[PDB]
DNA sequence: TTTTTTT
């Protein structure tokens, strides 16, 4: 009841930039986590089709990586659209969470935030205003825990949004195992 | 040290208004409180206000934004403000983060936690966070 | 325990 309000909704996004107006999301994934970060249920992790005349322009980063990481080929073949993406979303965490109570979960979720807001509102709706931005965690800890912050995971094994959301979740573990009371 | 500040902003016709803590959330500094129309001094002489009194404040691109679900001043200043947060980090201090972390994992503090002026909101914001961290962290 | 990057 209030522990099913008390969960996560952890989700994180590839895009071909960080400009709003343009860009597009590419990858999504997300997990659902209990209030004490136990991963309760897998979602969706999607590949998301994309023109290709957008990848084709994208900033010399996403070429890089997203190349490297085999993203950019896996959108040239999707055949998932950014609404069927969202269907699949939105039913995964109407299954998961009751509406309007969970937070979205990330590192510096709120620029995925930004992006969903503007393409899965319907997904959005479904979720609390607030988030749980593991990265506001992360500038704490720099500031407070310096010699803790030497330790703490930095980076996932890869670009690709499910390695993404498991390395956030072992960061906020990892803070709330050195830095909280 | 410097690379360690924050810039603590509140929007609330819109009433904008900053100020800067050191990492410790000691107030160094008050910057401008505004008032601008919605998109009584223009969008680009508030910005240019906000982003002067950044700039003689906290080093280029390092210092976050440091509020109460500061991401949603953010999205407007990112799309309205974009020369003042091109002076900023990207990532944030969101205060409201470390609110939900403190209802989930500390309820017994919780419920003792910290008008509609955006400088009280910031002063608000401020003792919240300094309450976080007297209560919930190690 | 880590490997200065929201994409
Ligand atoms: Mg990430
Ligand atoms: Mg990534």
């Amino acid at each position: 009841a209030a522990s099913m309000a008390q969960r996560m909704v952890w989700v994180d996004l590839e895009m071909t930039g960080l400009d709003i107006e343009k860009d597009q999301i590419i990858e999504m994934a997300c997990l659902i986590t209990d209030s004490d970060l136990n991963i309760l249920a897998e979602g969706p992790n999607l590949i998301i089709k994309q023109p290709d005349e957008l990848l084709d322009s994208m900033s010399d980063w996403c070429k890089e990586h997203h190349g490297k990481s085999g993203l950019t080929k896996a959108v040239k073949e999707s055949t998932i659209t950014l609404q069927q993406a969202e269907y699949e979303f939105l039913s995964f965490v109407r299954q998961q969470t009751p509406p309007g109570l969970c937070p979205l979960a990330g590192n510096s979720v709120h620029e995925d935030k930004k992006f969903l807001d503007k393409y899965m509102p319907q997904f959005m709706k479904h979720l609390h205003y607030r988030i749980i931005d593991v990265s506001t965690v992360k500038e704490l800890c720099r500031r407070w825990y310096p010699e803790e912050y030497e330790f703490a995971p930095k980076k996932a094994a890869s670009h690709r949004a499910l390695d993404a959301i498991s390395e956030s979740i072992k960061e906020l573990q990892f803070y709330r195992n050195n830095i909280f009371k | 040290s410097m690379a360690q500040r924050m810039v603590w902003v509140d929007l609330e016709i819109i009433e904008m208004a900053c100020l800067i803590t050191d990492s410790d959330l000691n107030i160094l500094a008050e910057g401008p409180n505004l008032i601008i129309k919605q998109p009584t001094i223009t969008l680009q002489q508030a910005e240019y206000e906000f982003l002067s009194f950044v700039r003689q404040q906290t080093p280029p691109g390092l210092c976050p934004l440091a509020g109460n679900s500061v991401h949603e001043d953010k999205k407007f200043l990112d799309k309205y403000m974009p020369q003042f947060m091109k002076h900023l980090h990207y990532r944030i201090i969101d205060v409201s983060t470390v609110k939900e972390l403190c209802r989930r994992w500390y309820p017994e503090e919780y419920e003792f936690a910290p008008s509609h002026r955006a400088l009280d909101a910031i002063s608000e914001s401020i003792k919240e966070l300094q309450f976080y961290r007297n209560n919930i962290f190690k």
